[PDB]
């Protein structure tokens, strides 16, 4: 179902907009987890250019300068 | 912070860290003064307390504030503040709201802005541009100068605003059209003047709903809101590729009362080189603008590769479509106006355009249709009078006899021949079918009952009353509302969900009496409150649905696959409830399609 | 007919005679407050009644006791008008007399002391005003009337929902008026269970084992015992033969030397008939029966003491035996049969835990107040205090009633407690509901929800007021000494006085009163509210309540209620709905003895109505009061249908009576769709009122019951002459049978004058009779706003056109004659008060004086020497109104601003100016200034000039009054010293004051000369006493707040006329904005040259169905020829015969009305003064649903000789061109919401910010930003707005850096963004990093 489906998101920063924000951050902080942003959500809640649209091509650009050198 | 009268305000969190030192500090004491473990304990107990409340108050007992009953928000809820609380919005500068008013003069890729909104709105861009030129020495003064509102700075605002486009927002923000950019037009008083056409996709009415406004700031949001947000760019939408931009109510009544045709008017038979001297025969009292009417036009057909031949024949229309025929561009078929244009024709006409012609002759379209809509419907003179709502002689026939039928059903339920489930069940069916027969003979006589003669006795047509157009055509009203105007209304649903077994006779071009309006009542308020909720319902819908696709974006080209579902008209037990060509156009096919035979 | 009457006559169709007229609209209001204050030497509610509540106050067990004597109210410390300006609440004192006795020690009780502390203090409780409004802080405050559930006892059901099996389960709930809930309920298993308040289940047989019931007598208390006998050898039982109806025998059951049923067959009605008739009691039984049968009490083996089988166990075939060579001969066992007389208390008990009293009251504690541990001690006094004390709980009356009523007791009265048959008594219903026999109640039901109101609820808070004090007043009696202290140093009047402040201040039944308009005023009066303290909350209830429920016919409207989160938790009062002996809804009635219709009338509770049949308000009698028709349409219990002639009981009062004031004022109501008519007596509230006040043309009647009942008019106290007639006072000669034997006297009423209401709007009152008429009691001497000559006039009419108009009308919108912003008809005037407030910083004091830094000579031109603006200037946006200067030192400057200082010799101020400007964009005139200053600043220059003149001024009020008020008692010494020893012209030449000193022969005259004497003396002194005060008040040192020093309100008369963006609407819920101003030239004007003033759009009115609105602007066109005619006659001055005949000809109109009119109103004065009043149209009265008949409305256009089909032929005033077809005209009745566009207009470039988020606060100067949601986010996203977005949520908004390095590059011609992060999220990485958790940024 579409909010179980939701519920299973890579980038902890956006489960922490909607989900239970103290489960996600403990659950996520006793992992060590890593937030590499990539979504739109989260690139939102930080200040920046969305990974779409206009945005798009300076994700592209930047997705590629990452694990390179 | 210190606030006015010398009275202090502060977070929660300093009773909270305040606690924690405090228990720290004692509890530090209380190992050099080697205390009896009983207290020590009793201490760090404590100490664990006041840092779980200072993290995260209600895992606990939940400590209160001091001297006040409100318990003290932790630094949990610093980040909450229940569930989505840090994406429920943020206030922004170079932003505006006020109420909104029509403004039909408008092209579709403009509105009206305020004299005043507009100034403080640009206010930084006028100050430079004010020094700029040097209208002003330096920016201090430069604030002096549009503070005085001298006359030049209107000039100047004039300068800063033209190809510099504005967003508007109306409130519930539903799909991405909700948030158009127009380029502003000056505008005197205080309202906020809104494209006709642009209506439908707000869903904005004008009964005191209001609008904000927003300025693209940086030259890319400029360029994003003129290439993306713009009015002009988004005149199809996205949930379905038909045009949002559709002619809505006073312009479909327009083109409906042009496009029509009455039995014997003024110009009946004569013959007109072109649609011009069509205009001049009904601007000259000379032609009616419903006669039937032969006049030679030519229309074109893009048929070659790609360009337009040319045909003129005598075509057999009526005065008012020629003259709609002048605003028709080029590529066009004379048959899509030849019609009655209502609402329903009206919209597809729009759609060939785009899909012939392209976009902007689309957009300079929907413009035109809108100012011919909205003018021949003002020459119309459609109003709307009591005696309008036309009662059909036989209502007060049908009435009794189906009132006759349940006196029967009843007498049946007297002697134990049918059941009271039954007879509940069986007299709502013979008050279902007299509102239908009520129904469709009021719309029998409303209709056609204009009898009307040509040259000899009689003949009857579509009537032209005012009530009957407005539906007919499809601008506003709908059967089944006109069907409570002269028909009976409906039978209504008690409380609890039956629908009352004597249904209301009466309608409002008579009176309803206490009882039937009382009862009436329920419909209404149960109406008021579910059209409330389905608009919680609904909201919360498209929440949980972005949730679970947000992140999906046209990243690759083509993927490259063969794998794909095999589309079929749905053919719903009947006949076809939806056609193949909706479901089909759009999509890129998997596989090779073939004729009825193969090899091709 | 009367004066008010000869003036302007309503027409009125409509055929059913009012029986009874429209009572009092704003009794709910006061009658509920009158009872709250009032010295009620009984045990009613009242302040009285709250007092004797909780005292005595004794102390603990210390013979020492302090009780209560009497409370006073005192006179209000400012008056209504003073309260308002100061910004001070309209309040009383309270002084209450107490006694404090004190008991000598260890001895019978007599005192050694007590001392009668006189009147010790308690607060000011608020009062109430004529109309029923409060003043809380200079701020008109209404209390909404609050809907409860009844007190008493309910049974509801919980069908289905509960455990998904169907079942359905049965509670009942034991609701108080104050004191804990007490909760019966079932179970899926049939086991019953209690918890008190909302706690923890538990099985409801411990609260009876807390009663002291044990095992054994429960058992004996729920079920009856079956006999069983060992008589002669091996097992009888005792038979009822009613006990096997619903069983089937087990065995061969012969008795009476005849087997009546063998093993196998039911038991029928011919088998208990046989058994009953032949009279058979015992029979025998085998020993197999009593294998699953339960034991009723206990039993132990004789000899050796031992217990054999425990009180509620089943019995065995082998325990049988146990006990029947142990010597038991008898055995009882309960009668237990799952569909009769259900085994639920039986199988309960083996779900206790608990066993005895003790036992029982420990459970209770432990789960009332869990996790502590319990005493005997404080389980048997926390059990006694939760339903049987009387502090911590009582029903109310109003509880015992409906409480002994539901149990089919008799008593409506008893205990406030409940004893041990209450509780008992309702599980015994309860349980008996599920046996099959009872019905459940239900919630919604207007005979089991409650109406409140004010003085009841004020009354709950000066209890709870009191409770706080009495903790505090028994704290210090534990040490008291002797006759050192007094009832004065224990009570505190800060927590009295405080809590029933919070009440009228803030509560959700206490609300603003958004805008003046004699229909909002009175229909928040009437308001009901299910919502605040007692009631649910709007997301806790679903639709059930919300609903319109049967029971609202006549109580509360079905119409008008809001639409939003609370439709239906509001509701209005039904116009002749009263309010119950014990607070239900009653609604009035006639009685129908056998065949007559009566006109004695019975208000009948919600309760009362079920069993009557009522017959309807459109029901054709005459003659003797018999029903015309052979058979009418009624309703009776529940539900209407066709009745028989002869059956009815009762008939609708009026053909009004179901809808609310808001809905009764809606002309062809009828006509109008229930959904538009809703959002139509809810816009109607709405309107602000107009500079002059039109009347409606079309109207309902309800005009003057609306109009005078809310104070905002001025009515005549008693009926006279009118002496004079200012703008400012009325003065009326009293009659002498209306007037009083001493004083004499006249009635004189000083009129409102341009004063402002509760934001920002105006209230002003003007005279509507002339000099030397004569006017009888309860005229109407002065309109008020949207009153005109007596009736409720919120708007305008309108000569208005249907018709599309080029789209400026497109949605819903207005398009506007220029005529109409000439006329400044749609004009409304505004009073806003703006404050300007010195205070004290710790860097210092700030000044008011008229030198301010940096401002021209030509800015402080418009002030005055003391730094204030002068009466009467007109200001604009930006005008300085109150030079304010505050203290800011060492500035701390710039290199560069310093160099600045030294070239151009500035000489930097330690000061900065705060002065109070005008808002930007509105503009008006001074037309007050008050000056509050701190008792000790010296009052400063124009302060003393306001001091003198108010002064003055109020000196001139006061003896004006007395120059009156002196010559009309002086006047009737002169008719009484006449009569009797006539001197007509030998009198009034020696001195008039000399004549107290004449006498007269023995008589009640000379009685009556030293009646007046004494009236006069103290006319005299009372003057003398009400100057000095009004003195007093002027010049004591005005109390402030903390820092502040002085304040000065400058009073801004803004007139504010029409403009696009402005909300406008008719009666019938047609909103609309107009869209565009027009010329008079471009107005569709017809053959005759005159133009429409308002072009609406014919769309508006099929889809969202307002039809009324139509035969509004009908029958409102034929209400205009009518007057227009009347103008042709009055402007060719034909004479009064050629007048009367037309006019009576007009109020006949069509056939069978109630009107009725003239030929005796005197053939000259009198019909050219109606003819008047009329030439502007007839005004019309469409009664609600009694309204008038299309015929009559096409028959009134005819007599006008206007088209009966109400459209004319227009021509477009551009073109000159016809418009083909015809269009609608005629008068509709338009209202002005106060949705004024140049209040919804906001702009912000940049602005202020908060401390905390570095977002867009908004205070002084340019306002607050928009707000940017997550939908409008999603908006952005589904475009490709990256950069739209970005900019929308750094730059402009929460990026401290970005926002003015964006700033400086607009102004530089630089359309970039250097972003960066927004303070939110910076913020998150503090606040999540001051947790445990490390967040960081990584990489690079
Ligand atoms: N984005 C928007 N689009 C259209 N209308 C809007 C928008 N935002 C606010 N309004 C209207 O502005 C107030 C509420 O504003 P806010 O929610 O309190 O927020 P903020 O104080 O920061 O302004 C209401 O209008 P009204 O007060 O006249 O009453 P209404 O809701 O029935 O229309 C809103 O419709
Ligand atoms: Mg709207």
């Amino acid at each position: 179902g579409i909010t179980k489906a939701s519920l299973a998101t890579e980038s902890f920063i956006s489960a922490a907009s909607f989900q239970e924000t103290t489960r996600v951050l403990t659950e996520a902080a006793v992992a060590g987890k890593r937030d590499e942003l990539r979504g739109l959500k989260e690139n939102v809640i930080v200040g920046r250019l969305i990974p779409a649209g206009t945005g798009y091509a300076y994700h592209q650009d930047r997705m590629r300068r990452r694990a390179a050198g | 912070v210190p606030l006015d009268g010398g009275r202090f305000a502060t977070s929660d969190l300093n009773d909270l860290y305040r606690r924690v030192i405090n228990r720290n500090n004692r509890l530090k004491r209380l190992l050099d003064l080697a205390a009896p473990d009983i207290i020590v304990r009793n201490e760090k107990r404590m100490l664990q307390e006041a840092v779980d409340a200072l993290l995260d108050n209600g895992r606990r007992g939940r400590a209160i504030t001091g001297s006040n009953k409100r318990p003290l928000k932790s630094l949990a809820d610093m980040i909450k503040g229940r569930f989505r609380q840090n994406l429920l919005g943020k206030r922004v500068d170079y932003s505006g709201r006020s109420v909104i008013t029509v403004g039909p003069y408008l092209r579709l890729h403009q509105c009206g802005l305020p004299k005043k909104m507009a100034l403080e709105l640009f206010k930084p861009f006028i100050y430079g541009k004010l020094e700029l030129r040097g209208l002003a020495t330096t920016i201090k003064a430069a604030k002096k100068m549009v503070e005085r509102e001298e006359a030049v700075v209107w000039d100047i605002l004039d300068e800063v605003i033209r190809e510099h486009p504005v967003l508007l927002n109306r409130a519930p923000t539903l799909h991405r059209l909700g948030i158009q950019a127009f380029e502003p037009v000056l505008i005197e008083g205080k309202a906020i003047q809104l494209h006709p056409l642009v209506c439908a996709a707000y869903n904005a009415d004008f009964d005191g709903d209001q609008m904000a406004v927003h300025v693209p700031l940086t030259l890319e949001a400029q360029l994003e809101a003129r290439a993306l947000m713009m009015s002009t760019n988004n005149i199809l939408s996205p949930a379905n590729g038909e045009p949002i931009i559709v002619p809505s109510q006073d312009v479909v009544l327009g083109l409906y009362y042009m496009t029509r045709d009455c039995v014997n008017a003024k110009g009946e038979g004569m013959v007109l080189t072109g649609p011009k001297e069509a205009e001049r025969l009904y601007r000259s009292g000379l032609a009616s603008l419903h006669a039937r009417v032969k006049v030679r036009i030519t229309e074109y057909e893009k048929d070659a590769n790609g360009e337009l031949v040319a045909k003129t024949s005598l075509k057999d229309t009526t005065v008012g479509r020629a003259i709609l025929w002048m605003i028709v561009p080029k590529g066009l078929p004379y048959s899509i106006v030849n019609q009655a244009l209502g609402k329903k024709a009206i919209s597809k006409m729009l759609n060939t355009c785009y899909r012939i012609l392209g976009l902007k002759p689309t957009v300079i379209f929907a413009d035109q249709i809108m100012y011919t809509g909205f003018a021949y419907a003002a020459r119309s003179g459609a109003s709307v009078g009591i005696d309008d709502m036309v009662i059909p002689e036989k209502k007060h026939e049908i009435i009794s006899e189906a009132e006759a039928e349940v006196a029967e059903i009843q007498e049946q339920f007297q002697s134990g021949l049918v059941t009271a489930g039954e007879r509940y069940n069986k007299v709502i069916d013979i008050w279902a079918a007299a509102n239908d027969r009520v129904s469709k003979a009021m719309m029998d006589n409303l209709q056609t009952e204009t009898v009307i003669n040509r040259d000899g006795q009689e003949e009857k047509q579509v009537s032209f009353n005012s009530i009957y157009m407005m539906a007919d055509s499809g601008a506003r009203g709908s059967a089944a509302q006109i069907r409570q105007l002269a028909g009976m209304r409906g039978l209504m649903a008690k409380p609890d969900g039956s629908i009352i077994e004597t249904p209301i006779t009466a309608n409002f071009r008579e009176g309803l009496n206490v009882l039937q309006y009382f009862i009436s009542t329920h419909g209404a308020r149960k109406g008021l409150a579910d059209t409330a909720l389905k608009t919680a319902n609904s909201g919360y819908l498209t929440r949980r649905l972005v949730d679970v696709a947000q992140d999906l974006v046209v990243t690759e080209d083509d993927c490259g696959t063969h794998e794909g579902i095999m589309m079929t008209p749905v053919i719903e037990g009947g006949d076809v409830k939806e056609p193949l060509r909706d479901r089909v156009l759009g999509r890129v096919t998997a596989e090779d399609v073939l004729k009825p035979g193969t090899a091709d | 007919y009367s004066y008010t009457e000869k003036k302007r006559i309503r027409k009125d169709f409509g055929k059913r005679p009012q029986v009874l007229d429209v009572p009092y609209l704003l009794s709910i209001q006061l009658d509920s407050f009158q009872k709250f204050i009032e010295q009620d030497p009984e045990g009613q509610y009242g302040l009285e009644a709250a007092f004797r509540s909780v005292f005595p106050i004794q102390s603990y067990s210390g013979n020492s006791e302090l009780q209560y004597v009497s409370y006073r109210l005192g006179e209000p410390v400012f008056d209504v008008q003073e309260c308002q300006i100061r910004g001070v609440t309209y309040s009383a004192p309270l002084r209450v007399k107490l006694r404090l006795v004190i008991y000598e020690r260890e001895a019978p009780e007599g005192t050694v002391k007590d001392i009668k502390e006189q009147e010790v203090y308690m607060g000011e409780i608020p009062l109430m005003t004529d109309n029923g409004t409060f003043v809380i802080n200079g701020t008109e405050r209404v209390i909404v009337s609050q809907l409860h559930r009844s007190p008493g006892v309910f049974f509801d059901s919980d069908k289905g929902k509960t455990h998904s099996s169907g079942k359905v389960l049965y509670n009942a709930r034991i609701i108080p008026y104050r004191g804990s809930w007490l909760d019966f309920e079932f179970d899926p298993k049939d086991n019953l269970f209690v918890r008190i308040d909302r706690r923890r289940k538990l099985p409801a047989t411990i609260i009876l084992r807390a009663l002291n019931y044990t095992t054994e007598q429960i058992l004996d208390l729920f079920f009856e015992k079956v006999i069983f006998e060992i008589r002669d050898n091996k097992l009888q039982m005792e038979l009822v033969p009613e006990r096997l109806r619903g069983e089937t025998a087990s065995f061969d059951i012969e008795a009476n030397g005849k087997v009546y049923v063998e093993k196998g067959r039911r038991i029928t009605a011919r088998h208990i008939r046989q058994l009953e008739k032949d009279d058979v009691k015992l029979i025998e039984v085998p020993v197999e029966y009593i294998a699953g049968k339960v034991v009723a009490k206990d039993y132990i083996d004789e000899s050796t003491g031992e217990l054999i089988c425990a009180a509620n166990m089943e019995l065995s075939l082998d325990l049988l035996a146990k006990l029947s060579q142990s010597g038991h001969k008898r055995i009882e066992t309960l009668f237990t049969n799952d569909l009769d007389h259900g085994p639920y208390i039986s199988e309960t008990l083996r779900v206790d835990p608990t066993n005895d009293r003790l036992s029982a009251l420990v459970e209770i504690y432990r789960m009332m107040r869990p996790g502590e541990p319990p005493t005997r001690e404080a389980a048997e006094s926390l059990f006694e205090n939760l339903f049987f004390s009387e502090d911590r709980y009582d029903l109310s009356a109003v509880g015992r009633m409906k409480f002994n009523r539901s149990l089919l007791r008799e008593e409506i009265e008893g205990s406030g407690i409940l004893s041990k048959d209450d509780i008992i008594d309702v599980m015994k219903k309860l349980i008996d509901i599920r046996n099959g026999k009872g019905e459940v109640d239900d919630i919604d039901h207007l005979g089991n929800r409650r109406i409140r109101s004010v003085g009841e609820m004020a009354e709950n808070q000066f209890r709870v007021g009191l409770v706080r004090v009495e903790r505090a007043v028994k704290e210090r009696l534990s040490l008291g000494d002797l006759d050192t202290l007094m009832p004065q140093d224990m009570i505190n009047a800060k927590p009295i006085s405080a809590a029933v402040k919070e009440f009228f201040g803030s509560s959700q039944l206490s609300q603003f009163m958004d805008q003046n308009n004699p229909l909002s005023e009175i229909t928040y009066k009437r308001r009901i509210s299910a919502l605040g303290p007692g009631g649910l909350t709007r997301e806790r209830a679903g639709f059930e309540v919300r609903d319109v429920h049967p029971t609202h016919y006549g109580r509360v409207c079905p119409i008008e209620t809001p639409e939003g989160p609370n439709i239906g938790l509001i509701n209005s009062l039904s116009v002749y709905a009263q309010t119950n002996e014990y607070g239900f809804l009653e609604t009035p009635y006639r009685k129908v003895t056998d065949g007559v219709v009566t006109d004695e009338i019975h208000y009948l509770s919600a309760i009362e109505e079920g069993n009557y049949v009522i017959a309807q308000a459109n029901s054709n009698l005459d003659e003797e009061g018999h029903f015309v028709e052979d058979l009418v349409t009624c309703r009776s219990k529940g539900e209407s249908s066709l009745f028989s002639r002869d059956q009815v009981d009762y008939m609708d009062v009026s053909t009004q009576q179901v809808v609310s004031v808001g809905a009764s004022l809606i002309p062809f109501l009828e006509h109008d769709d229930a959904n538009r008519a809703l959002m139509g007596a809810n816009m109607q509230r709405q309107a602000v009122p107009t500079l002059r006040a039109d009347k409606p043309l079309v109207g309902t009647g309800m005009e003057r019951a609306v109009a005078v009942d809310s104070g905002v008019t001025a009515v005549a106290k008693r009926g006279g002459v009118v002496q004079y007639v200012d703008a400012s006072r009325i003065v009326i000669k009293v009659n002498e049978d209306e007037m009083y034997p001493g004083e004499a006297g006249i009635d004189i009423y000083n009129l409102t004058k341009y004063t402002r209401s509760n934001q920002n709007t105006c209230i002003n009152q003007m005279p509507c009779v002339s000099l030397g008429e004569p006017v009888e009691r309860g005229d109407v001497l002065a309109d008020g706003p949207s009153t005109d000559l007596g009736e409720l006039a919120l708007g305008q009419n309108m000569r208005v056109a249907f018709m599309p108009w080029n789209g400026y009308n497109f949605e819903d919108s207005i398009l506007v004659s220029e005529r109409v912003v000439q006329e400044d008809r749609f004009t409304t005037i505004h009073i806003q008060e703006l404050a300007c407030v010195s205070r004290d910083t710790k860097l210092g004091p700030e000044e008011i004086t008229a030198d301010i830094p940096n401002v021209g000579e030509a800015a402080l031109s418009k002030l005055d020497e003391s730094g204030i603006v002068y009466i009467g200037a007109e200001v604009t946006g930006g005008d300085i109104l109150v030079g304010k200067v505050t203290p800011k030192g060492e500035t701390q400057l710039t290199p560069e601003e310093k160099l600045l200082r030294a070239i151009f010799g500035e000489k930097a101020s330690d000061v900065k100016d705060s002065s109070l400007r005008v808002p930007n964009g509105v503009s008006g005139t001074v037309i007050d200034v008050q000056v509050f200053t701190r008792d000790g600043v010296e009052k400063d220059k124009r302060a003393l000039e306001i001091e003198e003149m108010q002064l003055k001024q109020a000196k001139k009020d006061l003896s004006e009054e007395l120059q009156i008020l002196e010559a009309g008692l002086f006047s009737r010494i002169r008719a009484v010293l006449v009569a009797g020893g006539v001197e007509a012209e030998k009198l009034d030449k020696l001195p008039r004051d000399r004549w107290l000193e004449l006498g007269l022969t023995d008589e009640e005259k000379q009685n009556q000369l030293e009646q007046l004497a004494e009236q006069y003396d103290e006319l005299k002194h009372e003057f003398e006493k009400k100057l000095e005060a009004k003195r007093r008040k002027i010049t004591q040192g005005d109390d402030l707040a903390p820092g502040v020093l002085k304040i000065v309100k400058v009073y801004l008369a803004v007139k504010r006329r029409i403009q696009p963006g402005d909300k406008m609407a008719g009666r019938h819920g047609n909103k609309g904005v107009i869209s565009k101003i027009n010329p008079i030239e471009d107005m569709p004007y017809d053959e005759n040259g005159t133009p429409v003033d308002i072009v609406l759009n014919p769309l508006g009115v099929p889809s969202r169905m307002n039809i009324g609105q139509i035969l509004e602007t009908h029958l409102g066109m034929a209400a205009k020829g009518i007057g227009d005619k009347i103008n042709a006659m009055l402007k060719q001055q034909q004479e009064v015969a050629k007048l009367r005949e037309f006019i009576q000809r007009a109020y006949d109109l069509g056939a069978d009305v109630r009107q009725k009119v003239d030929l005796s109103t005197f053939s000259d004065e009198e019909v050219m003064r109606l003819a008047e009043n009329l030439r502007k149209g007839m005004p019309i009265a469409t009664p609600v649903f009694d309204g008038a008949k299309e015929a009559e409305i096409k028959e009134l256009l005819k007599l006008g000789d206007l088209p009966t089909s109400g459209q004319i032929r227009l021509y477009d005033g551009r073109t000159g061109e016809q418009f083909e077809r015809p269009v609608t005209v005629g008068y509709m009745y338009m209202l002005k919401l106060n949705h004024l566009v140049d209040d919804k207009m906001h702009a912000r470039s940049t602005g202020s910010y908060s401390l905390v988020t570095q977002q867009p606060l908004g205070g002084k100067a340019q306002f607050g930003g928009q707000r940017f949601g997550e939908m409008e986010v999603w908006a952005l996203e589904a475009y490709g707005a990256a950069y739209t977005l970005q900019e929308m949520l750094t730059v402009k908004s929460d990026d401290v850096n970005g926002r003015t390095k964006m700033y400086k590059n607009i102004v530089d011609g630089n359309h970039q963004m250097e972003p960066g992060m927004p303070e939110s999220f910076n913020v998150l990485l503090k606040e999540i990093r001051s947790l445990g958790i490390n967040i960081e940024l990584e990489d690079e």
